[PDB]
């Protein structure tokens, strides 16, 4: 299901919002410990 | 011809039609014997 058929690019979008099926393995858990790092913190950046 | 129709067939069905899935490792070889010197390959862009 997720193949976008034409997987042979894996271009990085840095604000760039694309599709769950456009979503590479490689930033998968990269993005999921960027959130992990993110949610924890205080102050004015905290997700609280 | 009948090659361009079938990756045209795999086309218009959705299915990726210029990428091949089962010689992957096979197809790193460059194709011989034309692959030599520019003597032997009077053409450049099949050199290339």
């Amino acid at each position: 299901g997720a193949r976008t058929e034409e997987a042979s690019y894996s271009v990085s979008g840095i604000g760039v919002r694309k599709n769950i099926n456009t979503l590479t393995v490689a930033e998968t858990e990269s993005l999921k410990k960027a959130l992990r790092a993110v949610q924890q913190q205080s102050g004015p950046r905290g997700y609280q | 011809r009948i090659w361009a129709i079938w990756q045209a067939l795999q086309h218009y069905r959705g299915l990726p039609y210029n990428s091949a899935n089962c010689a992957i490792a096979s197809l790193r070889k460059p194709l011989q014997p034309f692959a030599q010197t520019s003597t032997i390959n009077p053409d450049h862009i099949t050199r290339d």
